[PDB]
């Protein structure tokens, strides 16, 4: 139908690569990644002659556009294969070996917040821009190392929801690919859920190749009739403001809007500071009257 | 010689949404919209009619408040031939309204308002409100008078007492009585009357009643609220639903007393409790951490970089359009200003900057 | 007024009203007290909101609106009356209403008194036209002429009141009362006729002044000051909000319901970085075709399963007899009732509410051996045919039922127990 | 009460009427 405006982002860091390296043995796993992702773009542009693809990579210290080159030589790959893949492909290596070799030089210093709402806001506005020049499908695409320590996806979760709801607006899913220990992320599951996205978790490296290739292969141009193939299904909680738990039934701040499972400490919002009235509270915390 | 026109509209815009303030703004919200449909609205005066553009304003108005506010319940009465009559209670679902206003598209706008029936039974209809619900009216209006039965002053006078607020669109101009109920209802301010110019200027206008409120310090009504998150259910066989009473194959469970329903964001039909998704709480949170303007660098002074930090492209070169999120201290063009402040509700260069 | 709980309740006739205005709620009305027994208070208690929706509705009323002006001579005649507007011209004009009431039901036909009101000149008097000799009018409708005259003369009288001096023209002229000048001009006084009588646009004029008046005095009905009167808010204060800000303050508990090192991460980085330069094969992705096949098989599996789920995507088709259909839809419809009225009873908490919270639990328990009931009927009926089907529908209400009845039962050994 | 009794025996006339209508 339409070319497929083609949205991936590569989740890199260290932090999680050798830990999933070390837990496991395939070291270069993540360079295996890399080349079913070259395989995969080849199949994406040989699907169509013309659905771009926007590959943006988030380091640990921030994100870079990788495809294409800045608006502002040698070749590892054949020189038998395709034009247009091999400039795409020779490009993608050298701006990757670039972003490695500055990575191993700024390795030392420290930064523990995670880049990728970011790389996926910046990839959004990419994909508006794109959309507004010339009419093309928009199907975003990450890829992460989840066998990383799962530190605080608390900052991350508001605006990974912003990110939700901008794609709700612009009718791009969010496909997730997760490699890790962790067989569930509950954020980007519900995240494949609202956005019709497809997520799937796997530990081996090896396979990928013909995981996304039969998987991670649907196209808005025919969407409907293919059947999304994700088994888990997401209850759409969040856990409490200050017990941290997955609430069912509870109480939430006429003003912050913060979840509470209990009566907050002094009855006053652990969020916003407001103090609340008390009839109001010990109706709330009402036995039911039974007859004796 | 447009630009120097551009740039000091442009200072005379922003010089308006200089002062940017996190007022506690409701979120639980009560909107009416009332709609005259007499014979001032059959006037073809603006293409095609009034009555029509009105009608898909409403249309898109309905959608709107639903995307961003989903929080709500929306009830519509019309006015007509010196009767308001009440055509859409207030509801969870949009769709109601919708097949509601299109009942009204097809039948003809004809005769004379009364904004004291109207308000009057509007205050009725807003009678059994929960506290923390923001009552307030949208009214639309397009004659210069108003036949009424009685006083409207002992309607103000109610209206004021039981703490609802109002909003006129009028249509061809000022009407002082208007200028009255908007002043002595809204703690005398003048920002709730308004004239359109033209269509656009009536499409912005409904997209600034889209907006939620910010509330008043003295109106304080800070207080907790009971909620439940249900879970959905995707069963092979179809189910009777306890709201509608039909088959349904899936459907949400009720958190608390284990019952169905047929859509959200609801109110349990059984155990009578509210049923959200954090989604829609958190729909409202750009509201809730609103964001700072970004400031365009002089085109005398050095710059940090030439080209867009954001959507990687190169800034264009008379003045310097390299818009900078102080909160980050990267500077953008202006296509990502605008969709950072208006479509995305974060500045990637403060995602990037560490904490 | 009739605003209360109490009033709304006790208002059987629009009770009935709106239930002949509906036919599901003789359905739901029928089976909720003709059928199973239910207070009717508590069937309202829910419906209490559109009770008062349906009497505001019906309370309303139009404002006042020169009748008489809107109304056309429109050859020959034809009479198209509209009964509202007849009772509007009733209620603009007592005088009217009294000559159709005395007139009508005594002597003539309301058609024909119209047409005679059409012809009379006390129509034409009471109407902006000037009364001429040349017209003859309706002797019968115009013998109401001095009757209205005294009226307009009784009317005028309760008209009159004390006015404020700060606009009283009449002590304005009342200033010096002493004014020896000239008599003032022809033009400017008000002019006669030949015979130095009026023409009487003078008295159309008061007369027309006369309905504004009545037209104010009855929005003027049952349903110092100069001080502010004389405020010049152009030089005050421009008000400003005291709308409150708020702030944040962010302090979120940890997700409740081995460590990496530095000198190993990065001599993992350096061998990596090692591979990275040294080489890079598309080719060797190609899997060994056994792991690859035991992951055909991971991705069949999902998407068998994810399959069946998509395989159950007006309510559904069902080939149920209608008849019972019907009825296991209204027997779920009343126990939904039923359900809502005990959660009702049960979430308000009074010692008040315990006969109440019984009651319904007998009558729940009730609906629970009826539904077993019609469970006895459709196996004998079907011989477990589909059956199993009605009891499958009629389950997850069932259930929830059963729940609260459960409930009861905790919270009874709970409190008494 | 007693004098509420008849007022619900007329709405059970006005029931049954509705029935037959
Ligand atoms: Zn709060
Ligand atoms: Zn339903
Ligand atoms: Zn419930
Ligand atoms: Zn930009
Ligand atoms: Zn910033």
């Amino acid at each position: 139908e339409s070319p497929s405006l083609l949205t991936v982002i590569i989740e890199i860091a260290p932090k999680l690569w050798t830990t999933f390296d070390e837990e496991g043995n395939e070291k270069g796993s993540i360079i295996k990644v890399l080349e079913a992702l070259i395989v995969f773009l080849n199949a994406h542009l040989a699907f169509n002659s013309a659905n771009k693809v926007a590959v943006i990579a988030a380091y640990s210290q921030g994100i870079k556009y990788l495809y294409p080159e800045s608006t502002s030589d040698l070749k590892i790959i054949n020189s038998d294969m395709y034009r247009r893949f091999r400039n795409v492909d020779e490009t993608l290596v050298e701006e990757i070996y670039k972003l490695f070799e500055l990575e191993k030089k700024q390795i030392e210093q420290n930064s523990q917040r995670s880049t990728l709402a970011g790389a996926m806001s910046a990839g959004l506005t990419y994909v508006n821009r794109i959309s507004k020049e010339s009419s093309l499908k928009s199907r975003l695409l990450v890829l992460t190392c989840g066998s990383g320590s799962s530190k605080d996806e608390i900052f991350q979760y508001i605006p990974i929801m912003n990110c939700i709801f901008s794609a709700t607006k612009m009718k791009c899913p969010i496909d997730v690919v997760k490699i890790g220990g962790s067989k569930e992320s509950t954020f980007l599951q519900q995240t494949t859920d609202a956005t019709n996205g497809v997520y799937l978790h796997v530990e081996s490296t090896e396979g990928l190749i013909q995981y996304l290739a039969t998987a991670m292969f649907i196209d808005p141009s025919l969407r409907p009739i293919i059947v999304k193939p994700n088994h888990g299904s997401v209850d759409f909680r969040t856990s409490c403001y200050l017990t941290g738990r997955v609430v069912a039934v509870g109480f939430i701040c006429s003003v912050c809007l913060c979840v509470l499972s209990i009566i907050p400490p002094g009855n006053k919002c652990p969020a916003c500071d407001s103090q609340f009235d008390e009839h109001v509270i010990a109706k709330l915390k009402r036995k039911p009257v039974v007859p004796r | 010689a447009s630009l120097v026109a551009s740039i000091v509209e442009a200072r005379k815009k922003r010089t308006a949404k200089k002062n940017i303030t996190p007022y506690q703004r409701g979120i639980i919200r009560s909107l009416i919209l009332t709609l005259d449909c007499s014979e001032a609205m059959l006037e073809k005066d603006l293409r095609p009619n009034r009555h029509a553009m009105i009608i898909q304003y409403a249309i898109d108005f309905v959608h709107e408040f639903f995307d961003q506010n989903p929080i709500s319940q929306m009830g519509i009465i019309i006015m007509r031939n010196g009767l308001a009559q009440l055509v859409s209670q207030v509801s969870g679902n949009p769709q109601d309204h919708i097949d509601a206003l299109k009942s009204i598209r097809k039948q003809e706008p004809k005769g004379n308002p009364s904004l004291q029936n109207a308000l009057e039974m509007a205050r009725g209809l807003l009678l059994p409100v929960p506290a923390h619900c923001t009552r307030e009216v949208l009214i639309v209006f397009g004659s210069l008078s108003t036949t009424d039965p009685g006083d409207i002053h002992q309607t103000i006078d109610s209206l004021v007492s039981e703490k609802i607020r109002v909003k006129v669109l009028g249509l061809s101009a000022q009407v002082a009585i208007c200028k009255e109920l908007c002043k002595a209802t809204n703690y005398g301010d003048e920002s709730f009357y308004k004239i359109l110019l033209d269509e656009t200027h009536l499409k912005e206008l409904f997209n600034e009643a889209v907006t939620p409120l910010p509330v008043n310090k003295i109106n304080k009504g800070f207080t907790l609220v009971k909620m439940g998150f249900p879970t959905r259910i995707f069963e092979d066989t179809p189910t009777f639903c306890s709201c509608h009473s039909k088959l349904v194959y899936g459907g949400y469970f009720c958190p608390n007393c284990h019952s169905k329903v047929c859509s959200l964001p609801t109110v349990c039909p059984c155990c009578d409790l509210m049923l959200i998704l954090s989604t829609h709480l958190a729909r409202s949170y750009h509201h809730l951490m609103p964001l700072k303007t970004f400031a365009e660098v002089p085109t005398t002074e050095k710059f940090r970089s030439e080209d867009c930090f954001s959507c990687q492209s190169r800034f264009p070169i008379l003045t310097s359009s390299r818009y900078r999120c102080e909160d980050c201290k990267q500077e953008f063009c202006v296509d990502c200003d605008v969709f950072i402040h208006e479509i995305l509700h974060n500045c990637p260069g403060c995602e990037s900057k560490p904490v | 007024d009739s605003l209360s709980k109490e009033k709304l309740l006790t208002n059987l006739k629009l009770q009935q009203s709106l239930l002949k205005g509906n036919k599901v709620l003789m359905k739901v009305f029928q089976e909720t007290v003709i059928n199973a027994g239910l207070p009717p208070s508590e069937f309202w208690s829910t419906r209490i909101p559109l009770l008062r929706a349906f009497a505001l509705s019906t309370s309303q009323k139009v404002g006042p609106y020169n009748v008489l002006s809107t109304i056309k001579p429109v050859n020959k005649v034809n009479v198209n009356l509209s009964r509202e507007k007849i009772l509007n011209i009733f209620e603009n004009y007592p005088i009217v209403k009294k000559a159709y009431t005395d007139n009508v039901p005594k002597n003539f036909k309301e058609p024909e008194f119209w047409a005679r009101f059409f012809s009379s000149k006390l129509f034409r008097k009471l109407r902006g036209e000037k009364i001429m000799q040349n017209d003859r009018g309706d002797v019968i409708i115009d013998r109401y002429l001095t009757l209205d005259q005294e009226f307009d003369r009784k009317d005028d009288d309760m008209l009159l009141h004390p006015v404020k001096k700060i606009i009283d023209l009449d002590g304005n002229i009342q200033d010096d009362p002493v004014v020896r000048g000239n008599r003032p001009d022809f033009t400017m006084q008000p002019g006669v006729d030949i015979n130095g009588n009026s023409d009487g646009t003078v008295d159309i004029l008061k007369g027309m002044n006369r309905l504004s008046e009545k037209m104010i005095m009855a929005l003027k009905n049952e349903y110092n000051d100069e001080r502010n009167e004389l405020k010049i808010d152009d030089l005050n204060e421009s008000y400003k909000t005291n709308y409150a800000i708020i702030h944040l303050k962010r302090n979120a508990h940890e997700k409740t319901t081995l460590k990496v090192s530095n000198q190993q991460m990065l001599q993992q980085l350096s061998l990596v970085m090692d591979n990275l330069i040294n080489k890079l094969d598309l080719n060797q992705v190609v899997p060994n075709n056994e792991v690859s096949n035991k992951i055909n098989k991971r991705v069949i599996t999902a998407i068998k399963i994810n399959a069946k789920q998509a395989k159950h995507n007006l309510e559904v088709k069902s080939t149920l007899p209608i008849d019972l259909l019907e009825s296991c839809r209204m027997l779920h419809t009343t126990c939904c009732e039923f359900l809502k009225h005990f959660y009702i009873h049960f979430q308000s908490g009074e010692q008040k509410q315990a006969s109440t919270v019984k009651k319904l639990y007998n009558h729940l328990k009730d609906c629970i051996e009826k539904l077993n009931e019609l469970f006895q009927d459709v196996l004998n009926g079907d011989g477990e045919s589909m059956s199993n089907t009605c009891t499958a529908y009629l389950k997850p209400v069932l259930n929830s039922i059963t729940l609260a009845t459960h409930k009861y039962d905790e919270y009874f050994n709970e409190y008494n127990n | 009460e007693e004098r509420e009794n008849e007022k619900t025996l007329n709405d059970y006339y006005a029931a049954l009427a509705k029935k037959q209508a």
